[PDB]
Order: structure tokens, then sequence, then C-alpha cells
């Protein structure tokens, strides 16, 4: 549950949002930093799932 | 506290953060779950508010004061206590019960 109060990660696959575009002279939200890696990890999971499955011995 | 008003009514709002309270005093409670409100309310059970106050008015006068809590289940201010406040100190507090919906 990373949408909770301490982190507030705004990632959700339904929104089809792929990149966090930072702008100068603004706050750097920790939620943005969490979403930045969550997007990449989610797409890496998709890329793995299109090849492998939960338990596949390498 | 100076309560200025143009409408004859003024408000003193208070906000209480149970996340930081529970993180400080009970860091073992999982506050990241979608059930965190239920967990915190099930943990606290019944809450009472004590609120001792007086008004800077003549001793023979009083003003109506309402203690209210915001109920997120109905999206409205709920009045939990109604009192007349005078020069003399009074507790206007009340038991509000389970806090899940607050």
């Amino acid at each position: 549950n990373f949408k909770g109060s301490p982190y507030l990660d705004r990632f959700d696959p339904s929104k089809d949002r792929t990149k966090v575009l930072f702008n100068p002279d603004r706050p750097l939200q920790q939620a943005e930093l969490n979403e930045m890696q969550s997007i990449d990890q989610y797409y890496l999971k998709n890329l793995g799932d299109a090849i492998f499955k939960d338990g596949d011995k390498q | 506290l100076s309560m200025q008003t143009t409408s004859g009514v003024s408000y003193l709002y208070n906000n209480f953060n149970f996340r930081d309270y529970m993180s400080k005093y009970r860091p073992q409670v999982d506050l990241q779950s979608d059930e965190a409100r239920r967990i915190v309310s099930d943990y606290i059970k019944e809450l009472s508010i004590d609120y001792y106050l007086s008004a800077v008015i003549p001793p023979d006068e009083s003003i109506e004061i309402k203690l209210q809590v915001y109920d997120f289940s109905i999206n409205r201010w709920l009045t939990v206590s109604i009192n007349n406040l005078s020069f003399y100190e009074k507790n206007i507090g009340s038991n509000i019960g389970y806090i899940k919906d607050y």
C-alpha cells in the first residue's frame, strides 16, 4: 500500500502515464520520486510477464 | 483568542493528525493499508473531547457555542455539544464514540 500517507505514490496503470517531467524552481515531491521508479518497475514486470511466469527456473 | 466576525459567527478550527500520533506512539500499526481508518478507530475505540473555555464578556451575559466534528461519511459538520459560554470557565466537551467516520 504505497498510496498511503507516508509515501503517497500516485502510480496507477490505468492512467497510462509513463514519465515524470520535472520543472525548475518547484518542490520535489517524494511521491514523484516513488512514481518515477514505480513506472519503470511496472513496465519491467510487464516485459518479464510477456516471456516468463511466476516460478520459472532460469 | 480574538474571534472577529462580519456575519455574527466565527470559527476556531482544530485539526488532529492521528497518522503522526500513531507513528510516534505505535509505529508497529500498519497505517499504509486502505483499512488504516478502521485500524486506528478499532485501536482508539471511544474518544472523548475535553474543552475548557470562557468568554471575555460581562458576567451577566452569555454567547452560544457549538463543538462540531466533521463526519466524512455524510460530508457535514456534526454538532456534538451546544453550550452557552459566559465569563465563567466551562467544559463544553463530549464523548464522540468511534472515530472511523471522523
